[PDB]
DNA sequence: GAGAGAAGCGCCAAACACA
DNA sequence: ACTGTGTTTGGCGCTTCTCTC
DNA sequence: GAGAGAAGCGCCAAACACA
DNA sequence: ACTGTGTTTGGCGCTTCTCTC
């Protein structure tokens, strides 16, 4: 077609569109390493150039734009995942998905994006589409959704509590039906991110939130690979009540496995700090039979 | 190119895929060339571990004095002649040059470690400092990057020979887990947090006044917005088409015209 | 009459005018006048502003200083960058193309590799040992006008700054040692103290999201030339020099035949507007 | 804590409110630093301004100055008034105190008898036949700081603009005689120049109507005194020396200690302003 | 004081009157010293009338070149060893640097002052130069007080005396008829043309910006008027009790408030 | 009684009056040299601080202040002249003179004084005998009272024929009457001052005063002493109109003292002026009676 | 009780030195 | 291509707070 | 004929050098 | 008392005038 910026103003934003469009034609790169290749080139090189206009100039974003880019991100993106098979698995169709992803960034993250319009343009179904994404085998697309759905669940105050319940139901269909899933690290960065943010006193749904999705987390086997985020989350939240404590204690000395284990360590490591954090203002309430239980 | 780069720094091939080079390219290169064929911290500077080590040289000894980030696995690494506790300072003051300063050190006993020369170090930064008595892999992936480089060329100063390969360990592998270089994954700033009950904005910049270079012109024409900042510059568009890097020298402040 | 008058005693503008003229007249007979202009040390011109990153490790300046403490005479090799301002620096014992060498190698181990990097032209920044190693790491490297040290102002200024650090802690510990006050000094630098026009730390634009891309350039000069009056950048003089025609000209400076055999490159701030004779 | 992080690497005020601090507070821990306030070289002083007459023959200033020409070195005295800027030259061989008592009478003979002239502190104006010369005439004769340069900025000022003079001159005619040229230029810029502000000749401000009396003045000066880091006007160093306390301070400089033996008169150009101590 | 006025100047005693001396007292001082006991131009510089004299000396000679003004007698000399059209042209510069520049210059025929070399250094300045052969009492006058000056002190290097005679004859002796100085009278002003049917109305000045010299302020307060300028300075009233004289740095021009 | 400036504004100006009535008071210096030091010196004083006062401060004129130093004027200086006697002589009150004088340059040549204020306080009687005072013996007195008048006559309007007819009768009393005048070199400046300010044409009054005033004023047997006034007045008067130099050319080849005397330099002199001004724009009409008449 | 002093806080132009 | 810059420092406006009639 | 280009004229901030 | 300053120079607004539709 031609360059977005060397046209007249007046249709410019037309223009726009109709990169848009040239961008939900979809190439697979599985089926084999060399289809289209033309096409492809093409399609990569006006995503670039869109990514790089749309973070240079201001008020370019107008009404008829919204849905449009929506859409391109529901069929770019929004798909059925990959066979599992357990050195990490690729997504060989990384370029364009990145290219995506980038100009969805730029986009929801401009000073012009009004917080608004996307109210009647990005609803439960998207966001439910984008949380089931997490379920990637390439850890790359599990930062940049990690990263987009910070900046939708700050931007926006009607999704706040809808995203929080439909975690809480993840991550109880984690702990329980299913055993295969490998994005409880980001999710659990993100739940980091969130309870930093609280305000005095704490509300009852976050006690329950603490008590019964984030401490049973502890008695799965692969908890050494995130437990991090795990102990940062965990400490993190009880710096702001330092009263909420003794329920994280007497549930902590009972998932320890009461066996010789290598996976001690990181009981020990999580009770470092918690004891490092607790100790001040008169904590001995359940000292003893936490020393006790730990002489074992 | 992927073939002088390898040449140069014996790098990986998953680092190799990130240039030029793609899959069966970088799997030529890797084995085409003769010599070649838990986490405890929380967040990035939190916990740091301080090994010692003697790497033989044909006639003569180094002491290299390693620090690692228990959370990314950033490598810092000094050469002495002699090992002390002021060697052990300096070892840690140029680390925090690099790295930033760690909120927990935790190192073996010795002579140097223990005295009160490092403590008093220690102390002066608020860094406190755990002492334990018997990562190793770290420091074996250094010693044998440093056999490489002196196989190549013997004629290296061994100043040359340890920054490559802190550059190659620190820049140019990745990370087989996430895809990351430890310098990527150690820098990459956090997420904010979220106040609640509050919308979460975004940042307006500043308007300002502002003269084309190179034009000698003495009048302030137009006050804009800055998109972008940098140090010595800023990024205006002097008009709906172009934007520009305008010193700070022309550049002069404004209020929003409402 | 007024061009005789002046012709004997080189009189101002508002004394022609009190002896019979038009103000356009004596400003046209001033301005013709070539004794007057040859000797008035005032001149006009634009102002020229140093080469700059579009992102990060782009772009690199570098430079040597002397620093002395105890007796000795420490050589600081100091290499900055453009964009953001991050500085890395290592104190040697003298000056070689191997300590050169060795201090670009520490600042890549530190800081990431740079595309282009610029000096002076010193006797060890342009040897055949330092252009080989530039050449084995796909770094380019050029120079900038001899005898001219306003064209390094930003690794000129940040010496300038390391120096004062360097000497504010040793006002207060005279005992203690180089290497630890050089990465003291480096460690403020980098990671403490804030930028003071955009309010944000060296670190944090070095290792800020590069998402933002390059803004696209253009190589487009000025197409004409004009007459100049000159100063050899050298030698300082008390008359200028001229006048004669440029062969071409790029934003901050232009290209003036000093001699009838050979051209050079003269700035912006050694030069003076002429009349054009035709 | 911002004060020990201070006292280890002397940061900077943005970064101790990063560390938990007033703004306010910060502030003080940076004013109160003496190591930070002896090496940094920017200070903030009030601008001095030379002593001028009331009316024409009131204060003179004189100097003198060197010229090559034809591989002679000509010394020109120059006397120039400072309320009407007009001037006198003439041209001697060689500097003594007979030369510059010569130089005086001719000035004398041109212009009036002066009141008041100050000068420098030269080995040929502070001699005894020179203030033998100056008591015959009740001329009083006072001088300046040593080594301060700018305090005579109107006399060096015409140095500079009677050189340019002349070397406009024997641009044209490079054969013409010395006191020619002397001659022309003085008539130029005592009859012919127009100044730049009021716009009328120094001949003209010279001769005028004296009908407007002297403005009555005021001997009142500043009953306090401050601390100040100082620098001795000859030589110049790094760092400030300091602090004192000023015995007494008039407009334009100030009375300081140097030593613990004898004090000295420094201008508002090299203190800097200190915190009391108690 | 009029007493060593006179014993270094030699100068009337009318010349005394106007100083502290009074009538008697300066009748008393005159002839208590040992040694003491038409006009044809228009305009001041419209005719001058040049000589030459021999002075003797005990030991060698001197020439002065004398021009005289024939409409106050402001009296211009200069000493030389010799007499060429060289020095004829040096004494006319000399004397055009002190008094202005002629219109009409009358002089003696003679080996000078009729070469090409004289007539071409008048033909530059636009000044018409006629020759007739046959003041010299001023010549007399000036020659009378270097013999005086002579007398008092024998050492003098005669270029001390010549400038004295000149200030003496120049600045401080009244003439009789107009009770005027030669300078007095050479240099007051004019009087400036009258507009018919015109009312001569009186300048009004500008108005300034000022700030208090010693004060290190950054703000311009109050548009002033000015009231009396000269070279780098202008005499503000700052209030409407004092005056101050505020340097051209600290000043700013600015419109009429209307 | 007090200096006028360290008084609150509000009855500033009420001072200053009592200043001026306080210099009223006459004291005779001729009478004897010593009389009244100290009230003499406390007169000048007055009159030299008022002077410095008047010169530094605007908007200190107001309307009640111009007849009362109307009036001070007229006390100091109209008085009947001292006997004539033919070095000059010199007036003994000088000094308390000369402050008056410089008092009243300074008052009239201020900017705030306004022009429409002395038209009824300066009326034809003040001119009158501020011109009858042109007789003085001192020549100090003559020169302050030619720079008087001359702004007097650039300021005001309706005084300028008044004042010309009053020195046409002035010019003519001295050529005829009496010969007893010695103020004939100031006044003819001021009319060469004025004479210089013409337009084009000329009037005719203007002709007929120089074919009638000026021409005959060389027949007296002092002109030598005011000649360069005099040929000044009629070199720049002929400028104007390059005709009408004939009548001046024919008047003077008459008053030409036919017979040797001392006095022909001046004669000489003027021609020597007048034909250089001539000589342009074809002059030939009396040149042969001129050089005729020149010859004898 | 209320309107004025007092302290906190940001912003800015002029200097200065590395060569 | 070739090309000066970044930091310090008192003053001043502007917002918030506290001690007195 | 009329409203726009073209020339004249004053004013001003930034440099520069004498030491 | 002790104490920097005066001149040059292109750009820019603001007033007056002239060549074209
Ligand atoms: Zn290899
Ligand atoms: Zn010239
Ligand atoms: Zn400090
Ligand atoms: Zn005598």
């Amino acid at each position: 077609l031609l360059h977005i910026r060397d046209v007249p103003p007046a249709d410019q934003e037309k223009l726009f569109i109709q990169k848009l469009r040239q961008c939900c034609v979809l190439f697979d790169f599985v089926s084999d390493p060399l289809s289209d290749l033309k096409w492809k080139e093409v399609k990569r090189a006006a995503l670039s150039e869109m990514v790089e206009y749309i973070t240079h100039n201001r008020n370019v974003i107008t009404e008829p734009i919204y849905p449009e880019v929506v859409h391109m991100f529901a069929v770019n993106m929004f798909r059925t995942l990959p066979p599992s098979s357990n050195e990490p698995t690729l997504e060989a169709a990384w370029p364009h998905l990145q290219l995506v992803y980038e100009f969805f960034l730029r986009f929801l993250e401009s000073p012009d994006f009004q917080p608004n319009i996307a109210k009647k343009y990005i609803d439960q179904k998207f966001v439910l589409q984008l949380l089931e994404l997490f379920d990637s085998e390439d850890p790359r697309e599990r930062d940049f959704l990690k990263t987009t759905l910070h900046r939708i669940y700050g931007k926006f105050l009607g999704l706040r509590a809808y995203i929080r319940k439909q975690i809480n139901n993840i991550f109880y269909r984690f702990i329980y039906e299913t055993e295969h899933h490998n994005g409880i690290a980001e999710l659990l960065e993100i739940l980091g991110s969130i309870i930093n943010g609280f305000a005095l006193p704490l509300k009852e749904e976050h006690k329950i939130f603490l008590l019964k999705v984030l401490l049973p987390l502890h008695k799965v086997k692969s908890l050494s690979v995130y437990h991090p985020q795990l102990a940062y989350c965990v400490v993190q939240f009880l710096e702001k009540d330092s009263t909420l404590t003794e329920p994280v204690v007497m549930a902590l000395l009972k998932y320890w496995p009461k066996t010789h284990s290598p996976k001690e360590v990181m009981f020990l490591n999580e009770l470092e700090e918690i004891l490092d954090v607790i100790e001040p203002s008169e904590f001995v309430k359940i000292m003893e039979p936490l020393f006790r239980q730990l002489a074992k | 190119s992927p073939a002088k780069l390898h040449s140069f720094t014996h790098c990986g091939q998953a680092a190799l895929t990130l240039h030029g080079a793609t899959t069966t390219e970088a799997l030529n290169i890797l084995h085409s060339c003769h010599a070649c064929r838990i986490r405890r911290g929380l967040l990035p500077n939190h916990i740091w571990q301080g090994d010692i080590t003697h790497f033989k040289y044909k006639n003569t000894l180094y002491r290299l004095h390693v620090w690692v980030d228990t959370f990314s696995g950033s490598v810092s690494a000094t050469h002495k002649k002699r090992e002390t506790s002021s060697e052990a300072i300096s070892s840690l003051l140029h680390a925090i040059a690099h790295l930033g300063r760690p909120s927990h050190i935790n190192t073996d006993n010795g002579p140097a470690y223990a005295s009160q020369e490092f403590q008093h170090a220690c102390t002066s930064l608020a860094i406190r400092h755990t002492t334990h008595i018997p990562v190793e892999r770290t420091n074996g992936i250094l010693k044998t990057l440093l056999y490489k480089y002196f196989s190549d060329n013997p004629n290296l100063p061994m100043d040359n020979a340890l920054s490559v390969a802190l550059w190659t360990i620190n820049h140019l592998n990745v990370l087989t887990h996430c895809q990351k270089t430890r310098w990527q994954l150690h820098h990459s700033p956090r997420l904010p947090p979220i106040p609640e009950a509050k919308p979460v904005t975004t940042s307006k910049t500043h308007w300002y006044y502002f003269k084309i270079p190179g034009l000698n012109s003495r009048q302030w024409k137009g006050p804009q917005r800055a998109l972008q900042e940098a140090a010595g510059a800023a990024l205006i568009p002097v008009s709906d088409t172009a934007a520009q890097w305008i010193p700070w020298k022309l550049l002069k402040r404004a209020v929003c015209p409402r």
